[PDB]
């Protein structure tokens, strides 16, 4: 009586995960993207309620590569200095049990360790070396451009448009386009820089709050400028200044919405406690410079829910070019410094958070500051967006005629 | 599920291990929930805790997905068990004296 | 993965009403899992009661306006709970009560049609008796 | 609703064996929105089998299942010792579902 | 131009139908040379995956056409629904969570069928 | 390849048909890449055009043919007239200079019959 | 993709159509533009040939589809045999060895069909 009939154009969605190809508007870009597109570019959905996480996303990895492959092509430093761990001589190590003597004298020397089930020696064994590359050094400029991050054939990215989204939980107004809006490859620890921001209010996250070992990411809607210049009598001497009762309003309403939502408790802030230095300092390249400021007083806003330099607050700053890689494990040596002066005003959009949850008498919380990953410096302007596959076929069961 | 046992004073290991090859971020705890370590990336950090400058991990294994912790100057204030968090692997190994 | 553990188990005077809580250790948020409510009889087969998707609070429609449900998400020192409102205390309300989670994140999972789900994981229930 | 009943309501099984449940339906359930359920004496009954013929991760490889339009069979194999347990068939087509009956398994 | 195969979604299917139809008749440097031959190929392999898909229609008899009538009758056991709630109650996001292992039958009786 | 549409204007319809089925049967510097991507870009956009007019017969159920039979009938208002002087007595010029509100009109109709 | 046309080639006919079935549903400096340009040189003619055979076969009525149902019968002088030695005892070879001049007259015929 009615059978089978095939349709086409069928809105059905998948999420696989591809590579997803650039850009906006001479080593990168023109090698590796395209030109511009005439936006706008967007369809409004009406009755769908697509289910978004920013912690589970497949965009990260594919910029964080992409970005290793900028940086690797753009500011070359002179000696890059990368680990070499292996598994000398010989494959001896085997498929597993015990007994193998390598190592002691030089490096060829007999240990012969005792095992049976395995751990790993110097589980499995690895004697790690240091490849040592010396890459030139032009002394090249540098720009993070726009990146409009552009769909490929027969795939969409999906987007949000409620202004307090939390990354995870659903959003009911979906909206498609066929390309990203502005992006731009900032790297900073400590700190964001050239982000974008919230449009009602500021927001706070994280992977998963308790848990007081994922970077809170807190996003804002004043947009906080910062200036950095090198002055003179140094050679490497720089510093920032910020504007006092802008960074008192930022700070006010961060402790009103952390104090709203999840404690409930007393506030205090601080510095970051330690560990490899740029992490310490607010680490950030500008023109070619690795500028290392501290950010210490940044921070202290133990505040009641109710001698520092109090209007022009300067951030005394560094100029190091012995760096630790981000892009790998390692350092790198850069050419040497610069003669005049550089302009480095900015825009604070935003702030990588951590807790030490406790302790029992406090009451308060401490809340140094962490970061130091640049995938989550890539969460913040992945913010809405998730690709899915289109698949266009579809069966229905008509009369037909 | 292991118990390590260093006198005072000496150096000693702690391991997580991680099948990804990777260096992934993962962090390690103590008893009573304040950081030690953690990664961030491909940097190192320390925890706010009575461990700031004691602690320390070799960072070259990291690659390999052995995630190492040396902790020096043992004394009778390290005697608490220290938690892996790397993806699930919530485990308890224990330090004596 | 999912530890998920109630409250205390507790005896009823008939005639009140009794607020069952049930915490959730390892969920990111109730936006991407849905809380479902189930009953047991002392030596009967299970019984449906309830569902948290999409932050829609329902009993069902043979059980309205008694038992309905409320659920918080996780705050600051909390993990996500969810908490279950009994009025009219009868005799024969004696029984196991469970609360479930599943995962909502995918569309095509196939543990969840419009609301009308499996259950992924279960707590260790609270037995409520009559004197 | 629609009405569910599962049989045989109670057998006895030795070690090693394969038992072939059915669960029957009053519609006709296209799309195999049925799941399967175990439960010991005590404890939480925790999920075995989603959509029919799909196995979660967390059960081991020796159960399975098939469809019969208004029937579902539930199939063991390889009965160890642990696996002695109380079971359920949901479904969970329309709002509400409800379960089966149980099939208690002795020796 | 196949941008807008998804803009009914949420709503029922032949709302979706009539949007389809709707939308269907609604559409000297090296500089130069770099930012010029991206374009093309980025138009080529829309051309190809379009072209890709009519033969994979045209295997079916259905080459071109958005709606077709083939010949494959049921199984009885393929969403035993009435009609109004086909096209009324339910959009596409519900069936195909339904039937996929009989979507891939349907795909192999359609070959069959195609053949002879 | 779409130049000559048009070589039986002025001729009456019948041959203008036969002499479509008779010409569809008949038919290292940087000067490098700046002379060869334009016939390229030619190409692709010849291609795109042919194909936007193969769907655009496609939605009514006609395409790859280039002549056969759609499914709606007369209004008995649309140049009605002796198939002697239709295929003998007129030119196109005369009936694309007659019908043009009523050709709109049958677009509309030919999409409403091709969906159902 | 066209490369796997002739993978049953010494066998039987029918066995070559299954063949056929499975088979198709089976599947920055200026040498950047010189070994660019020449790929997609080679997939746009590639698609303008299959398009023209596309258009060959639907000059006829047969776009799109591997096999279709013409209307043209028979001449009893064209290979008066039975169908089981026409399947099972001879290939491509003696037939296109066979009927040559009567493939120009079926080419003709067809046509003339197409139109009519
Ligand atoms: C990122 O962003 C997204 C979006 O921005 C976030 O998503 C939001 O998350 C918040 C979580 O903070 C959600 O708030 C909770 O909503 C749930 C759901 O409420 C629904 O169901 C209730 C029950 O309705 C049923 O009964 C009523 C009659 O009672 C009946 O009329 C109705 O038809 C149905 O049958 C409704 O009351 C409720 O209505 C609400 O919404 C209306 C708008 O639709 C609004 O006009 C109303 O005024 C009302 O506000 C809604 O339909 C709530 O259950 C939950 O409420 C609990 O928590 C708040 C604050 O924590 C508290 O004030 C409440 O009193 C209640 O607290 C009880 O439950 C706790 C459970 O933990 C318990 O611990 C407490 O002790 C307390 O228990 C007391 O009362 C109960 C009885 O209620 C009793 O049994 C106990 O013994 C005790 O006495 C919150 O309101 C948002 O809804 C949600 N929004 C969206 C769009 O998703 C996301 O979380 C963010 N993520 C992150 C990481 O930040
Ligand atoms: C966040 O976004 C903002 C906005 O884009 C970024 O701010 C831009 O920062 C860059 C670099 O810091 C800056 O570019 C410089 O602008 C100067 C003033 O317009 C120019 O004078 C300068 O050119 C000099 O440096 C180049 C690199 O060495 C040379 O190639 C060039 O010839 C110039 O060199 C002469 O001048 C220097 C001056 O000391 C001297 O030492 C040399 O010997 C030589 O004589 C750059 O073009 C942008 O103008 C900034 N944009 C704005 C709007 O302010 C900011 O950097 C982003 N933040 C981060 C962290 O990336
Ligand atoms: C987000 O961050 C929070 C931070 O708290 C994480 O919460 C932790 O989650 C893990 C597992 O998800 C919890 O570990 C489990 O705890 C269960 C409850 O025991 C606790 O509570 C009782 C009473 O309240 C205490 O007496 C006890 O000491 C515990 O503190 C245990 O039942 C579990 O044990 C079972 O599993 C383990 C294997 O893990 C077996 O070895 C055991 O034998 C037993 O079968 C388990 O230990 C942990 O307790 C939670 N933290 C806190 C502080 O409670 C979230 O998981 C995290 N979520 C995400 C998505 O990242
Ligand atoms: C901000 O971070 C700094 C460290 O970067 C914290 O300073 C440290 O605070 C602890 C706790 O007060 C000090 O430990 C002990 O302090 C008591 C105070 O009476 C003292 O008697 C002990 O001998 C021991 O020192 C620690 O010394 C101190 N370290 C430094 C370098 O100052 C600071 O507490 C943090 N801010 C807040 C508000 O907590
Ligand atoms: C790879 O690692 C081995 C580890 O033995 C290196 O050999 C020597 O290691 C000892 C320490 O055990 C050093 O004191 C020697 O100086 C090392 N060799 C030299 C340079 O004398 C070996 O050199 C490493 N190879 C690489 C990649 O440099
Ligand atoms: C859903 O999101 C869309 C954007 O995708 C919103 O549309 C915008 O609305 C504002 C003010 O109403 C306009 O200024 C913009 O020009 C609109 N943009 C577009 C693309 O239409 C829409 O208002 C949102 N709706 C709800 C209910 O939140
Ligand atoms: C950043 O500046 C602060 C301000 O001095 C330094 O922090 C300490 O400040 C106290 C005064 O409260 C001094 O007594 C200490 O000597 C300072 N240093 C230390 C190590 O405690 C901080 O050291 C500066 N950081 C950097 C990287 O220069
Ligand atoms: C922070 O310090 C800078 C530098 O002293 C201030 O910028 C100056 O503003 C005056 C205002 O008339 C100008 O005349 C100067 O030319 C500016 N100098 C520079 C280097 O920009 C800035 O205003 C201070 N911020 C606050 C809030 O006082
Ligand atoms: C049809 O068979 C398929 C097997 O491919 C089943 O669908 C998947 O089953 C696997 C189990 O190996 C699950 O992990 C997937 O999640 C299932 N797919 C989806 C989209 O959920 C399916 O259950 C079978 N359908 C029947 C028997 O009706
Ligand atoms: C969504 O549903 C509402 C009512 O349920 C209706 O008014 C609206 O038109 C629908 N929108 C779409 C795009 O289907
Ligand atoms: C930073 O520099 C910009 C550039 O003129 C200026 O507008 C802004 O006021 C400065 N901010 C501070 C705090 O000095
Ligand atoms: C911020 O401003 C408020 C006035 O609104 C004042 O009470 C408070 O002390 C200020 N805090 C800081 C750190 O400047
Ligand atoms: C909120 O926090 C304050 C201070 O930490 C505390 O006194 C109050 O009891 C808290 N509120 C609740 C509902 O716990
Ligand atoms: C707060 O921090 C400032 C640095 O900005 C410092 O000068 C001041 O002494 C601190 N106040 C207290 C009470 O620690
Ligand atoms: C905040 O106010 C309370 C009184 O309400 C007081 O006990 C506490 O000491 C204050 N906080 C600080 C840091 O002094
Ligand atoms: C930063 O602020 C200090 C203190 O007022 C001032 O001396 C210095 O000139 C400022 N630098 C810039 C670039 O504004
Ligand atoms: C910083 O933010 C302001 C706020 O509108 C904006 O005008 C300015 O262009 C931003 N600077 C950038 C993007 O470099
Ligand atoms: C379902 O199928 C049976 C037989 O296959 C038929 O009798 C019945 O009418 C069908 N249901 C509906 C609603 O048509
Ligand atoms: C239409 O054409 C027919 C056939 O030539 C003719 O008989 C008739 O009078 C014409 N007019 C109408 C109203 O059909
Ligand atoms: C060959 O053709 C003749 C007439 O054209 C017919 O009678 C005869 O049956 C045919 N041969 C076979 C084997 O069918």
């Amino acid at each position: 009586k009615k059978w089978v009939t095939v349709y086409y154009g069928v809105p059905v969605w998948k999420e696989a995960t591809t590579t997803l190809f650039c850009a906006s508007d001479n080593v990168w870009a023109t090698h590796a993207c395209v030109p511009t597109d005439p936006n706008p570019q967007e369809i409004v959905l009406g009755n769908v309620t697509e289910n978004f996480n920013m912690w589970k996303n497949n965009m990260v990895e594919q910029m964080h590569e992409d970005i290793i492959s900028l940086w690797d092509q753009s500011l070359k430093p002179c000696v890059k200095l990368t680990p070499l761990c292996v598994t000398e001589k010989m494959e001896t190590g085997e498929m597993k049990n015990c007994s193998f003597n390598v190592t002691t004298s030089i490096r060829d020397k007999i240990k012969k360790e005792y095992a049976l089930f395995y751990k790993l020696d110097v589980y499995r064994l690895i004697n790690c070396n240091t490849s040592v590359i010396t890459q030139a050094c032009p002394k090249v400029s540098f720009e993070p451009i726009p990146i409009h991050y552009c769909a490929p054939a027969g795939f969409a990215i999906l987007k949000c448009n409620s202004k307090t989204f939390n990354g995870s939980g659903p959003c009911t107004n979906v909206s498609t386009v066929q390309c990203t809006h502005g992006i731009r490859p900032v790297v900073s620890t400590q700190l964001l820089l050239n982000g974008s921001l919230a449009e009602e209010e500021i927001v706070i996250r994280s992977e998963n709050i308790t848990d007081n070992a994922k970077t809170i990411i807190v996003q804002l809607n004043e947009a906080v400028e910062i200036n950095c210049t090198r002055p003179n009598g140094n050679i490497r001497q720089a510093h920032c200044n910020i504007s006092k009762a802008r960074w008192n309003e930022t700070l006010g309403q961060i402790v009103a919405k952390l104090e709203e939502q999840f404690p409930n408790k007393t506030i205090i802030f601080n510095h970051s406690s330690g560990g490899d230095p740029e992490i310490v300092t607010h680490s950030f390249n500008c023109g070619g410079e690795f500028f290392y400021c501290n950010t210490t007083p940044l921070f202290n806003s133990t505040w009641n829910n109710t001698t520092g330099g109090e209007q022009n607050i300067t951030l005394q700053c560094r100029i190091k070019q012995i760096i630790n890689m981000w892009q790998g494990v390692g350092k790198a040596m850069y050419a040497p410094p610069i003669r005049g002066q550089i302009r480095c005003s900015s825009n604070i959009t935003g702030l990588l958070l951590t807790r030490d949850g406790g302790r029992d008498q406090n009451g308060t919380e401490t809340f140094r500051p962490g970061g130091g990953n640049m995938r989550d410096n890539w969460r913040s302007e992945l913010y809405k967006y998730k690709v899915v596959k289109i698949e266009p076929l579809g069966i229905a069961p008509t009369a037909c005629k | 599920k292991k118990v390590v046992l260093g006198k005072k004073g000496d150096t000693v290991e702690l391991t997580c291990t991680a099948s990804q090859k990777k260096s992934i971020q993962f962090h390690w705890k103590n008893s009573n929930q304040i950081k030690i370590l953690g990664n961030q990336g491909s940097f190192l950090t320390k925890g706010p805790s009575k461990l700031n400058d004691r602690a320390d991990s070799r960072r070259s294994l990291w690659d390999q997905g052995n995630f190492p912790l040396i902790i020096k100057n043992l004394k009778i204030e390290d005697s608490d068990t220290y938690i892996c968090e790397v993806e699930d692997q919530k485990e308890e190994v224990q330090l004596l004296v | 993965q999912i530890h998920l553990v109630q409250s205390g188990t507790e005896v009823k005077k008939p005639g009140s009403s009794v607020t069952v809580s049930c915490k959730a250790y390892g969920v990111n948020t109730f936006g991407l899992y849905a809380v479902n409510w189930v009953r047991q009889a002392p030596g009967q087969s299970l019984e449906y009661i309830g569902q948290i998707w999409r932050w829609k609070s329902s009993a069902s429609h043979h059980f309205r306006g008694r038992v309905l449900i409320s659920a918080v998400d996780l705050t600051g020192s909390s993990p996500p709970i969810s908490s279950l409102e009994i009025k009219n205390l009868t005799s024969d309300d004696t029984a196991v009560y469970f609360c479930t989670t599943t995962s909502t994140y995918d569309k095509w999972s196939g543990l969840h049609h419009d609301g009308v789900m499996a259950f992924s994981s279960w707590g260790q229930g609270t037995l409520i008796s009559v004197s | 609703d629609i009405q569910m009943t599962q049989s045989p309501s109670t057998l006895s099984a030795s070690i090693g064996d394969t038992v072939r449940i059915s669960c029957r339906a009053s519609q006709s359930i296209t799309g195999n929105w049925v799941a399967w359920y175990q439960q010991r004496p005590g404890k939480a009954p925790r999920l075995l089998i989603y959509r029919g013929a799909a196995l979660l991760g967390g059960v081991p490889s020796r159960f399975s299942g098939s469809a019969a339009g208004t029937d579902f069979t539930l199939t063991i194999g390889n009965l160890q010792a642990e696996d002695f347990g109380t079971f359920y068939c949901q479904q969970y087509d329309t709002y509400p579902g409800t379960f089966g009956q149980g099939t208690k398994v002795e020796v | 131009f196949i941008l807008g195969f998804l803009g009914a979604a949420g709503s029922t299917m032949g709302a979706a139908s009539m949007a389809l139809t709707v939308q269907a008749r609604l559409l000297h440097m090296l500089q130069l040379t770099v930012w010029g031959i991206k374009q093309l190929q980025a138009r080529v392999l829309a051309v190809e995956r379009y072209l890709r898909d009519q033969q994979l229609l045209g295997i079916w008899g259905c080459s071109g056409k958005i709606i077709c009538c083939t010949n494959v009758p049921w199984n009885d056991s393929w969403s035993n629904k009435t009609i109004n709630e086909i096209w009324d109650n339910m959009t596409w996001m519900q069936w195909e969570k339904e039937i996929d292992n009989y979507t891939q039958h349907i795909y192999t009786l359609l070959e069959v069928s195609q053949i002879q």
